[PDB]
C-alpha cells in the first residue's frame, strides 16, 4: 500500500558535468579502425546534468525519487555499492486515465510492465536487516495501487540478488539511455567497475543496445525507484521508522546532435566528437580527423 | 443494444 | 573585368536560387508547408540536386 | 599503333551459395490470419513473430486478400529475404477506412485510432470480415476512437475512456451535452453495403538487411565454400564475391560489417557463428600494345 | 470563401469511400489556408468514379 | 603536396561510394536483394547519377 514518507531533510539541488558520457552505438552495424559521423539524440558534450542522492548522514537524509520530464529522451547513471536503484516509471499522468511504463527489479525478476498503474505518490521498495539471522530479506514493494486493461508484459527468469547494505566506495556505474521513437522503448545501457566516493567520473563508455520494446505509448515524465532500508536500529512507523543506503544519479537531456565516433581495431567506440560543442570540434568534425594542425 | 440510443458507445445511433 | 567577372558569378549564384530544377517550387518553406516529408522529400531532394 | 586500355581483368562466380538460419517451424498463418476474434482499432493487437519460415504460399487456400501493399521491399522479392522484428498489428476497420492504413493519411482512423509512420517497412493486408465480424441483429462489439485532442503519433496505442468536452462547458467526468464518451460502436450487419462491411486488417512491420534475422523465407540453404568467386546470399542480402575466413570479432547484435565505402565486407554466417570476410574477385587493369591493325 | 475548413466534423456522419489529394498532402490541410475556392458536385456511377 | 593532393582525391573518389544520391541506400546488393527490377532501376539510376 502507498506510504508517503516522512522525515527528509530538504536541500538545494544539485548539479554536475556529463564531460564526454551518453555515447551509444547508433546502428548494429560493425565497423573497424574508421571515424563515422551520425546524427541521432546524443547527450552533449560536458553537459548539466542533475545530481541526486541517497543518503542518511545521522545528519541530513536524502531520499530522492522526484517526477522529472522526459523530453526527447534520457541519459540516467547511477553509482551504486550495494543494489539501491531498481527501475523507472515512465508515463504522462502517472495514475489510472493514462498507460504507464514500469520497469522494475524486485530482487527476483527483472518486471516490465506497461499498464493503467495508479502510482503512489511515494514509490519505494524495502530491504529488511535482520540481526538474528544476519540476512537482508526483501519486505516491501509500494509502486502502485492498481493495474488494469493492459497489454504488455514481461518476467524475465529467476535469480538470488544481493541485499547486504555495504559500506565504502561506490563500486558499480550503471548507465542508460532511454528513447521513446514510433512506439518503441529503446534502451541502452553500460555497466562499469568504478571505485569512488562521490560525483559523475570522467571518462569514455560505449553504450551496447540493450533492448526495443513495443509499448505504443505517450511519455513525458519520468521517476526513479529506489530502495530503502529498515531494521531494529531504525524504529517507528511506516512513514519514519526507514533508513536510505548511500546511492548516486544523474540524470540528462538528450537533443539531436551530430557526432563523429571513432571505432578502433577491435570495433569498440572508445572516443567521440561532439561536432556542436565548440567551433575547435566542428573543425574537427570537418576534417575527419581528432587532431587539428 | 449495450447502451440506449445516445448514451455511452451509441451516442451515433438512430 | 576582373572585378565585374567576380560580382557577375556571385550574382548569378544568388539569382539560380530562384530555379525550380524539376520540383514543384523554388521556394523550401513553400514545399514544406504543403507536403508532408515523404511527397516533401522528392521535392527537397530536386532542389538540393539543383 | 599504340597501347590501349581496357576494361579491368574480372573473375566470374563459379556457383550460387544460399545461408540462412537453422528454422524449422512455419510462421502462425493459422494464429494471425485465422484467429477467432480480432482487436478493436483503438486497442490494436500486436504480435510478435520469430523463429519461423515466412511461407505464405499456405495461405493460398484460405485467404482471399483483397488489399495487399508493401511499401520498403517489393512482393516478388519477399521469399528471398530474411526478417529480423517482425510485429503483427490486427484489428477491424469499416470497408472505406482501408484506405486510413497508408501512411501519410488522414481521416478518423488515421488520426485517433491507428497510424503508420512515414518511414514504414511492412505490408499492409486487408481482407472482407462480413461473414465473421457481422450478425442478424448487428454486432457493436468492435469499437472506435471518434472524439480526440490531437492526432496520434506513428504505432501509438490510445485506450483511455475519458470524457471528451465538445464545447465550452466542462464534463467533470460525465457525460452529457456536448460531452460525450470517446469511443463508438461499429454497426455491422450482413446487409450492409460495402464499405459500411467489417474489414479484417493485419499490418506487418519489420526491418530489412541491418541486424541479425530469425524470420526468414522458404528459401533452402546450401553449403558454404570459401577461397572462390560464388554468388552468396546471406540472410536475404545477395551478392557476389570470395568469401575467406575472418579476425573480426562482431558484437552479439550484429551481423553485417562494412567499411569506409559503407558497403558489405563482413557477414556473420547464420548456420555456424563465424565472421567471414567478403573480397570483390575483379581486381587489376589490363593493356593491349598493338602496331596497328593496318600492319598485324 | 471566409470559414474555417475544420473538416474534422465530417467524422460523425461522411464515411467517404474515395478521397484523394493532389497538390497537397492531406495531414496538411490542417495548416494551411485556401485561397480560390471551389466545390464541384455531382453524381455518377462507381465504375466511374476512377 | 602533390602526392598529398593526388592521395586525398583518390580516397575522396572512394569514400564517395557511401553516399545515397538521394536513393534508399548506397549498396547495389541491398537494393537488388529488396525491389523487383523496376524500383531497383529506379534506386540504381539514382546511385548511377551521383
Ligand atoms: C504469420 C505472419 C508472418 C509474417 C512474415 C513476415 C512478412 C513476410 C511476408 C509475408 C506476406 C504476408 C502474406 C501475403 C499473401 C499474399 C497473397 C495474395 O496476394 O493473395
Ligand atoms: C500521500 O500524499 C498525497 C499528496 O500529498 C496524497 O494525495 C495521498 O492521499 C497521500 N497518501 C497517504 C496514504 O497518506
Ligand atoms: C517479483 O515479481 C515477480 C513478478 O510479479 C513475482 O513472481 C515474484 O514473486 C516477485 N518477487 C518478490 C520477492 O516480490
Ligand atoms: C502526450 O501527453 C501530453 C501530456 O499529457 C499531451 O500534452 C500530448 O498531447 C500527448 N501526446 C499525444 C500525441 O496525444
Ligand atoms: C443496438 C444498437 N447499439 C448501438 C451501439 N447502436 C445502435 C444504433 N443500436
Amino acid at each position: 500500500q502507498c506510504v508517503n514518507l516522512t522525515t527528509r531533510t530538504q536541500l538545494p539541488p544539485a548539479y554536475t558535468n556529463s564531460f564526454t558520457r551518453g555515447v551509444y552505438y547508433p546502428d548494429k552495424v560493425f565497423r573497424s579502425s574508421v571515424l563515422h559521423s551520425t546524427q541521432d539524440l546524443f547527450l552533449p558534450f560536458f553537459s548539466n546534468v542533475t545530481w541526486f542522492h541517497a543518503i542518511h548522514v545521522s545528519g541530513t537524509k536524502r531520499f530522492d525519487n522526484p517526477v522529472l520530464p522526459f523530453n526527447d529522451g534520457v541519459y540516467f547513471a547511477s553509482t551504486e555499492k550495494s543494489n539501491i536503484i531498481r527501475g523507472w516509471i515512465f508515463g504522462t499522468t502517472l495514475d489510472s486515465k493514462t498507460q504507464s511504463l514500469l520497469i522494475v527489479n524486485n530482487a527476483t525478476n527483472v518486471v516490465i510492465k506497461v499498464c493503467e498503474f495508479q502510482f503512489c505518490n511515494d514509490p519505494f521498495l524495502g530491504v529488511y536487516y535482520h540481526k538474528n539471522n544476519k540476512s537482508w530479506m526483501e519486505s516491501e514493494f509500494r509502486v502502485y495501487s492498481s493495474a488494469n486493461n493492459c497489454t504488455f508484459e514481461y518476467v524475465s527468469q529467476p535469480f538470488l540478488m544481493d541485499l547486504e547494505g555495504k559500506q565504502g566506495n561506490f563500486k558499480n556505474l550503471r548507465e542508460f539511455v532511454f528513447k521513446n521513437i514510433d512506439g518503441y522503448f529503446k534502451i541502452y545501457s553500460k555497466h562499469t567497475p568504478i571505485n569512488l566516493v562521490r560525483d559523475l567520473p570522467q571518462g569514455f563508455s560505449a553504450l551496447e543496445p540493450l533492448v526495443d520494446l513495443p509499448i505504443g505509448i505517450n511519455i513525458t515524465r519520468f521517476q526513479t525507484l529506489l530502495a530503502l532500508h529498515r531494521s531494529y536500529l531504525t524504529p517507528g512507523d511506516s512513514s519514519s521508522g526507514w533508513t536510505a543506503g548511500a546511492a548516486a544519479y544523474y540524470v540528462g537531456y538528450l537533443q539531436p546532435r551530430t557526432f563523429l565516433l571513432k571505432y578502433n581495431e577491435n570495433g569498440t567506440i572508445t572516443d567521440a566528437v561532439d561536432c556542436a560543442l565548440d567551433p575547435l570540434s566542428e573543425t574537427k568534425c570537418t576534417l575527419k580527423s581528432f587532431t587539428v594542425e | 443494444c449495450p447502451y440506449v440510443l445516445g448514451r455511452x458507445t451509441c451516442l451515433x445511433c438512430a | 573585368d576582373v572585378v565585374n567577372q567576380n560580382a557577375q558569378a556571385l550574382n548569378t549564384l544568388v539569382k539560380q536560387l530562384s530555379s525550380n530544377f524539376g520540383a514543384i517550387s523554388s521556394v523550401l518553406n513553400d514545399i514544406l508547408s504543403r507536403l508532408d516529408p515523404p511527397e516533401a522529400e522528392v521535392q527537397i531532394d530536386r532542389l538540393i540536386t539543383g | 599503333k599504340g597501347i590501349y586500355q581496357t576494361s579491368n581483368f574480372r573473375v566470374q562466380p563459379t556457383e550460387s551459395i544460399v545461408r540462412f538460419p537453422n528454422i524449422t517451424n512455419l510462421c502462425p498463418f493459422g494464429e494471425v490470419f485465422n484467429a477467432t476474434r480480432f482487436a478493436s482499432v483503438y486497442a490494436w493487437n500486436r504480435k510478435r513473430i520469430s523463429n519461423c519460415v515466412a511461407d505464405y504460399s499456405v495461405l493460398y487456400n484460405s485467404a482471399s486478400f483483397s488489399t495487399f501493399k508493401c511499401y520498403g521491399v517489393s512482393p516478388t522479392k519477399l521469399n528471398d529475404l530474411c526478417f529480423t522484428n517482425v510485429y503483427a498489428d490486427s484489428f477491424v476497420i469499416r470497408g472505406d477506412e482501408v484506405r486510413q492504413i497508408a501512411p501519410g493519411q488522414t481521416g478518423k482512423i488515421a488520426d485517433y485510432n491507428y497510424k503508420l509512420p512515414d518511414d514504414f517497412t511492412g505490408c499492409v493486408i486487408a481482407w472482407n470480415s462480413n461473414n465473421l465480424d457481422s450478425k442478424v441483429g448487428g454486432n457493436y462489439n468492435y469499437l472506435y476512437r471518434l472524439f480526440r485532442k490531437s492526432n496520434l503519433k506513428p504505432f501509438e496505442r490510445d485506450i483511455s475512456t475519458e470524457i471528451y468536452q465538445a464545447g465550452s462547458t466542462p464534463c467533470n467526468g460525465v457525460e452529457g451535452f456536448n460531452c460525450y464518451f470517446p469511443l463508438q460502436s461499429y454497426g455491422f450487419q450482413p446487409t450492409n453495403g460495402v464499405g459500411y462491411q467489417p474489414y479484417r486488417v493485419v499490418v506487418l512491420s519489420f526491418e530489412l538487411l541491418h541486424a541479425p534475422a530469425t524470420v526468414c523465407g522458404p528459401k533452402k540453404s546450401t553449403n558454404l565454400v570459401k577461397n572462390k568467386c560464388v554468388n552468396f546470399n546471406f540472410n536475404g542480402l545477395t551478392g557476389t564475391g570470395v568469401l575467406t575466413e575472418s579476425n573480426k570479432k562482431f558484437l552479439p547484435f550484429q551481423q553485417f560489417g562494412r567499411d569506409i565505402a559503407d558497403t558489405t565486407d563482413a557477414v556473420r554466417d547464420p548456420q555456424t557463428l563465424e565472421i567471414l570476410d567478403i573480397t570483390p574477385c575483379s581486381f587489376g587493369g589490363v593493356s593491349v600494345i598493338t602496331p596497328g591493325t593496318n600492319t598485324s
